[PDB]
Parts: C-alpha cells; structure tokens; sequence
C-alpha cells in the first residue's frame, strides 16, 4: 500500500514556473529512483526527468533542456520538479513514478502518483454567467447554459441536490477566447412542468461565483 | 534517443486474443528490456510488464510479454471490456539515461451494440439576447461507437463560423455524449429563418431545428 502523493492542479499563465510534489508514502527513498512521466491531453505519455536521491544524480529529456530542475529532500521523502518558462504544450498531467527494486536495480516504473493537471493559458480567472434553457407521455427537456468562465471546474445542482433523476451535465467546450462553457439538462414528465419550480445550482470554485438560475416554461 | 513504433490501436471481441506489436529502432533493441504499462483513461498508467515477460503482483496472468527478434509483444488472452485502454511499451537507454515510451495503443473490446444519437437543440435564451449574445445548444448522447460529426445549417446553408464542437465522451451507462455550440449576434439570429443542428454517426444524419420565437 505504498504510495506516491503529489500536489494539486494548478493555472498558470505562459511563461511563469511551476513546482510539483511527489512525497513517499510508506516508504523511504532508500536506493529508489523518481521519474517525472507527462501526458498532454490527447496524447501519449513523455519521459520527462529522474533523480536518485541517493547519489543525488538527475537528467530530464532533451526538450526541457535548461527548463527543469529536479531536485529532492530525504528528511520529509519529497521529490520536485520545476518547469519555467511554461508555454501552451506545457499543458499536462504530470505524473512521478518509482523505479527500481528495493536494492535500486530495475528500470520500470512501478509504483505511480494519481497525477497533477497543469494548465498553461492566458486567459484570467472568470465567473460565468448562467442562462436558462426554456423548455418548449411525453417528456420535457430543460437546460442551464454555463457560459464564458475559467477556469474548470465548475459544479451544477438541480433543486440544490432534491431533483437528480433525468440530469445529464455535458463536457464543457473550449471556446477560442480561452473561455469554457457547458451545460446541464434534467429530462421530466412534462405534466410536472406545471407542479414544481426548477433552479439550477451553479457553483465555480476558483472564482467562488454562486449563481441560482430559475428555469421557467416559455 | 530512438523511438519505439507500436500499432494506432487494437480490437477484439470478448473471450478473443489479441496482441499489441512494439518495434525499436536502436541498434540494441532485441537485447534491451522491454516495459509494458497500462492506462485506463482518467486514471494514472500502472505496470503490466517488466524485463520483457515478467508480471507484478496483483496483475491479471491473461497478461504476458514476450520478444521476437528486434520487436516486442503484449498479449492479452481472455478479453473482458475493462481491458479497453491504452497500452504503452517502454525501454531504457543506459547510455542517455533516458526513459522511452511507445506511441501508445487503444484496445477497443467489440460487442456493444450500435446506438443511434439523441439530439436536442436550444435557441439563445431571452435573457442572453438582452446581453446582446446568442448561443445556439446542440446537445448530444448515448451513441455508440464514440464518435459523432457535427454539421450546422443557417435556414439551409452551412455556416462553420462560430461552431464549437467538443470531443466524444463517456457517459455512465458506456454509450457516449458530446455537445456542439454556434455564437451568433442576436442579429445573425433573427436574420435567418431557423438553424439545423445536423449529426452524423454510421451513416446515418440526425437533425433538429429551431427558429426565432
């Protein structure tokens, strides 16, 4: 049961640093080896750096030449690496993984870290404004438009959490202004369209915009 | 460094057998170790393989590695429908002390049925169009296989201008959603006589419209 535990995610505009964290976790460094592995989205896992706190060696792949630092600290079992200079293909999930067995023979990658999402982009943090979906045997539909925020995630409820049968909130989009929207539809009855009242609860943390939004037939 | 080749993807049905090919191009491929990892999408990847043919604890037998010649292979006996991820081989370079990943491999498990695409379709609220926007929604669910293509139509010509598409994604019953956004002016709105959200999937066209009200 050994683990890696790294940081969170983090926003970054192009051309600042970023630090992720990758602690031990029922383990100590001992001869092990630290390997950074990242994932741009939609693509394949790239080899990124290693350290063997150890002997204290590390080396990082031809591309990040001069922008990573990888470095590690052996009283709390911390590993580190330091991308600066970030730009849009920095956009990843950067994983740390252990290597070798415990006499620090082996080269796989056994044990991994749950990963941490970075993402590089220049547009700055926004709420988003929230627009009904009128709807207009048969079954309803009715929606809330999350328009023009950043960045993700955003939350939606219905009826603060009491109405979660029929609910299908969709992937948001990326829109070319750096901005994200999505949406969320309930499916009804259409009888209950005149029995009850339907608010979409919307909730953006990183720029703590709270927004009800009654939905009312047209 | 050199680069290890494996195939764009793989697919089975269930109970069938399937093997994933991984080429180097280094001169010391054939004698090089060989790792094979695993990643389930929205998860991180986990070892399947290491020193060609050797398997961790916890790690299902239906797996195994073996080499031929300057190649390596994955084979995966007993096809379960968990087993749809993607699968990456990697070597080791002891003179660059660089890792080497494949290009990855997506193992598709056959056998779900073909579902056709729910479409619905929403104008720009009154309330946007008081903020002088318009969005038209076009929102889309439980296909399968996961992959749609998203046309829009003012009255009856295409646009293109405006259209956000994302990509297909997972929904929790294994079929698929995806949505697609036209930005109008509430001008462009009321210039045209109604909008046609039109998706394809397996040859077949779903379409909705909506109008000015």
């Amino acid at each position: 049961q050994v683990q890696l535990v790294q940081s969170g995610a983090e926003v970054k505009k192009p051309g600042a640093s970023v630090k992720v964290s990758c602690k031990a976790s029922g383990f100590t460094f001992g001869r092990y080896s630290f390997t950074w592995v990242r994932q741009a989205p939609g693509q394949g896992l790239e080899w990124v750096g290693v350290i063997v706190p150890l002997v204290g060696v590390t080396n990082s792949a031809k591309k990040f030449q001069g922008r990573v630092t990888i470095t590690a600290d052996t009283s709390t079992n911390t590993v580190y690496m330091d991308l600066s200079s970030l730009r849009s293909e920095d956009t990843a999930v950067y994983y740390c993984a252990r290597v070798g067995d415990r006499f620090g023979s082996g080269y796989a990658m056994d044990v991994w870290g749950r990963g941490a999402l970075v993402t590089v982009s220049s547009a700055s943090t926004k709420g988003p404004s929230v627009f009904p979906l009128a709807p207009s045997g048969g079954t309803a539909a009715l929606g809330c438009l999350v328009k023009d925020y950043f960045p993700e995630p955003v939350t939606v409820s219905w009826n603060s959490g009491a109405l979660t049968s029929g609910v299908h909130t969709f992937p948001a989009v990326l829109q070319s202004s750096g901005l994200y929207s999505l949406s969320s539809v309930v499916t009804v009855p259409s009888s209950s369209l005149g029995t009850q009242t339907y608010i979409c609860n919307v909730n953006h943390k990183p720029s703590n915009t709270k927004v009800d939004k009654r939905v009312e037939p047209k | 460094q050199s680069a290890l080749t494996q195939p764009p993807s793989v697919s089975g049905a269930p109970g069938e057998r399937v093997t994933i090919s991984c080429s180097g191009s280094g001169s010391n491929f054939e004698y090089s170790f060989v790792y094979w990892y695993q990643q389930v999408p929205g998860m991180a990847p986990k070892l399947l393989i290491y020193d060609n043919y050797k398997r961790p604890s916890g790690v299902s037998d239906r797996f195994s590695g073996s080499r031929s010649g300057t190649s390596a292979s994955l084979t995966i006996t007993g096809l379960q429908t968990e087993d749809e991820s993607d699968y990456y081989c990697q070597s080791y370079d002891s003179s660059l002390t660089y890792w080497v990943f494949g290009g990855g491999t997506r193992l598709t498990v056959l056998g779900q049925p073909k579902a056709a695409p729910s479409v619905t379709l929403f104008p720009p609220s009154s309330e946007e169009l008081q903020a002088n926007k318009a969005t038209l929604v076009c929102l889309i669910s439980d296909f399968y296989p996961g992959a749609v293509t998203v046309a829009w139509k003012a009255d009856s010509s295409p646009v293109k201008a405006g259209v956000e598409t994302t990509t297909p994604s997972k929904q929790s019953n294994n079929k698929y959603a995806a949505s697609s956004y036209l930005s109008l002016t509430p001008e462009q709105w009321k210039s045209h006589r109604s909008y046609s959200c039109q998706v394809t999937h397996e040859g077949s066209t779903v379409e909705k419209t909506v109008a000015p009200t």
